DNA sequence: TAACAGCTCTAACAGGAATA
RNA sequence: AUUCCUGUUAGAGCUGUUAAC
């Protein structure tokens, strides 16, 4: 058959928080205030937020806050198809819910999210499957290390996680990659990544994708729709449920 | 909940060779049967002419000798068959040039190359062909060798030596095969010999192979754009490449500019319908005046609604119009499970939505492997371990992905400039992009159409 | 018209050769 | 430029959503 890299997102609607402002706001202003304050919440302007009200109160003073109510995005797929802001917001919410209770590093290259293996926690028990998948001839490989001929460059096994709107469905796209710890120096690991990925053929890539799904969802894709949640200790939280098995099809 | 629609697999497109012999493997079928144009005499012989600096003419002589003599594959022996020489393979002599058909590039070429002025380098190179213009009956293809000393003028911002030369020599109706040090240097000699020999036969006559079981009542249009960076803004050069098997045995593969200026790749109503007015007239002239029964318009980007209106107004209700956008870079990628040793088979397509499909123009091909038959061949194995599908978006779709997928897949195997098994893109888009680069290099090519052999 | 977002493209390089 | 198309680096265009002018 054909196994894709798409995990269904069966969640259809998420509850959000609206903060009404006394003055007009720009998405650029919101995103720069995000960087300045560094809240434990996700914010978009359409002002929608996921997380706790106290963090939003840190971001906006009480003078510029009029009210804080609830938003109901009834059709998540249609809304993210209509709005790129909604697409980005829901993708970030699913990523935060995915990498919450797990040691996995969360990185961003360009505007793609990556779940990266931590160098400190490389030898963990949950990473043994990834070690086996990237190993050679049945031994145990490595999922973090130093680039062979590089002065300071480091590498780890990562998975790019994307949100994809296809028809009326939402998909989590997983692409196994090699994350380079200095982002702007990733070009210096071109040959290293090429040699590492060279023989990751259909079998090895299937094993790697299975290992990454197991890492990201605690379970293999058999009869599973594990429910992840971002900000479980907050008034406005998003609870997504993702099928653990990637999308697949048998031919006719 | 994760089960998508059932996928399908388009069989590997058979290639027509001499006397209607079908083989999926181009080089194997070519060696076994001979070119499709060997039944008749399109080339009675392949006469070459030499244009190279007087120090580098031994290189052209040597590569021509390697074309004459057999060569054994070294790299990619999974796929590449033994090369038996030009005469043996193509059933046509490879006539070495006489002294009058062997012209030296002037020292002004070297001077302007060291000056790093590709604009004058192309002018001087075409001027070196002045003697060959009068002798266009004597030779078929001119062999131009570009020494590495001219590397400074091969490519830089706003210039392309290859496209400029091929643009200057296109109205002169003399085909050219350019040889760099890459062909001389690449370690596998069967690779270079096969590629150069097929190119020389295609542009010294034509049709090394055709497509087996190809409908003659269809036209295939591909619109591809290039970008020319203005000092103030940008300019877009959209070109249209048509393929069709006409009533004549000569497979038709042409390109023509869609055109003053464009600020985006999207044609207007009176631009899209103007280029399609040119397109169906071109089809009609090769079909005794018959209208196409189906039009396949391939685009790199999406069709605007004005473009759809122009497309549907350029053709009568009898003609079935297929507007398809080709998305090369997609997030989806696939694994073959039964996990197979080799990746998803080439030709496998998975419908995503009503208007969206994933076509695997890259993948494992069966029955093409030379060593250990029964083992699939993944052509891009050195590049990637798994094939990346393309995405097909339908802007006028009655239903059924099989027709468009088969069309696109068959359209990946008739690039005679491509030495490998196939292409990830249809030749409509490939040649429209090549001609877009040519037109962006030289604006004064808009009026005429040009066959593939003048720019491949 | 100015940001923002996403999607998808070209342009310009570098780079190695098909299950090891 | 015998080829292939993979990465890297940028950009542009399309759409939107706001703020407008
Ligand atoms: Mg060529």
């Amino acid at each position: 058959a054909l196994r894709t890299n798409a995990l269904p997102v069966v969640t259809q609607s998420i509850r959000c928080g609206v903060v009404t402002l006394a003055s007009p706001i720009t998405f650029s202003e919101l995103k720069e205030r995000i960087s300045q304050k560094s809240p434990k919440a996700l914010l978009t302007y359409t002002v929608l937020f996921l997380g706790g009200e106290p963090e939003i109160r840190k971001i906006f003073s009480n003078d510029e806050i009029n009210s804080i109510g609830q938003y109901y995005i009834d059709e998540i797929a249609q809304s993210v198809a209509a709005s790129t802001f909604l697409k980005s917001f829901v993708e970030e919410a699913i990523l935060t819910a995915l990498l919450r209770e797990k040691p996995i590093l969360h990185r961003v290259r360009h505007r793609t999210h990556y779940a990266v293996i931590p160098n400190a926690s490389a030898k963990d028990d949950r990473f043994l499957d990834l070690r086996k998948a990237v190993g050679f001839k049945g031994d145990l490989g490595y999922i973090t290390g130093n680039v062979t001929n590089a002065k300071e460059l480091s590498w780890a096994e990562a998975v790019s996680i994307r949100l994809e709107e296809r028809g009326g469905k939402l998909w989590i796209m997983l692409k196994p990659e090699i994350w380079i710890k200095p982002l702007d120096r990733r070009e210096e690991a071109t040959d290293f990544i090429r040699s590492r990925r060279r023989y990751r053929f259909n079998q090895c890539s299937y094993q790697i994708l299975d290992a990454w799904i197991k890492i990201l969802f605690g379970s293999i894709g058999g009869g599973g729709t594990v429910n992840i949640s971002c900000f479980p200790d907050a008034e406005f939280k998003a609870e997504f449920e993702i099928g653990t098995r990637t999308a697949f099809s048998l031919g006719v | 909940l994760s089960q998508l629609a059932a996928h399908s697999t388009i069989p590997e497109p058979l290639l027509l060779f001499k006397d209607n012999r079908t083989d999926t493997h181009p080089l194997r079928g070519l060696s076994q049967y001979g070119p499709y144009s060997a039944c008749f005499n399109l080339p009675g012989q392949v006469r070459l002419a030499y244009l190279a600096p007087t120090e580098h003419m031994r290189k052209l002589d040597a590569i021509v000798r390697e074309l004459q003599n057999p060569a054994t594959p070294k790299e990619a022996t999974n796929y590449y068959v033994e090369y038996g020489g030009f005469e043996k393979v193509f059933k046509v002599p490879l006539v070495m040039p006489q002294e009058h058909l062997r012209c030296l590039a002037l020292d002004e070429c070297h001077g302007v190359a060291a000056n790093g002025n590709g604009l004058a380098l192309a002018d001087k190179i075409v001027q070196s062909m002045s003697g060959l213009f009068r002798q266009k009956h004597a030779f078929d293809v001119l062999l131009v060798y570009l020494p590495a000393s001219w590397k400074k003028c091969f490519e830089y911002d706003g210039f392309d030596l290859h496209d400029r030369i091929k643009a200057k020599v296109a109205p002169l109706n003399l085909p050219i095969q350019i040889i760099n040090d890459t062909a001389l240097t690449r370690q596998c000699r069967a690779n270079v010999m096969w590629g150069v020999s097929v190119a020389l036969y295609a542009k010294a006559g034509g049709i090394p192979w055709k497509l087996a079981d190809w409908d003659k009542d269809e036209a295939y249009i591909g619109l591809s754009y290039a970008i020319k960076k203005n000092a103030e803004g940008q300019e877009y050069t959209t070109c249209c490449s048509q393929v069709f098997d006409p009533d004549g045995t000569g497979f038709e593969f042409v390109a023509y500019d869609t055109r003053d200026r464009k600020g985006n790749p999207y044609l207007s109503y009176q631009e899209m319908q103007s280029v399609l007015s040119k397109s169906l007239h071109l089809y009609q002239s090769s079909h005794n005046g018959r209208m196409p029964r189906k039009i396949f318009i391939h685009k790199t980007t999406h069709f605007t609604e004005d473009e759809i209106q122009g497309a549907f107004d350029s053709f009568s209700s009898s003609t079935e119009i297929e507007l398809v956008q080709i998305i090369q870079s997609t997030n989806w990628y696939g694994l073959k499970v039964d996990p197979a040793s080799y990746p998803v088979d080439r030709g496998l397509y998975q419908p995503l939505t009503e208007s969206e499909c994933l076509l695997w123009t890259q993948g494992s091909v069966m029955g093409v492997n030379q060593q250990n038959p029964g083992q699939p061949v993944f052509k891009e194995a050195a590049l990637t371990p798994l094939p990346n599908p393309i995405m097909l978006r339908r802007f006028s779709g009655n239903g059924g992905w099989h027709a468009t997928c088969s069309s696109i897949l068959a359209l990946t195997k008739v690039d005679w400039n491509n030495n490998t098994l196939y292409k990830k893109l249809p030749v409509t888009l490939v040649y429209s992009q090549v001609f877009a680069d040519v037109v962006k290099q030289t604006p004064e090519i808009v009026n005429e159409i040009y066959d593939y052999r003048f720019f491949m």
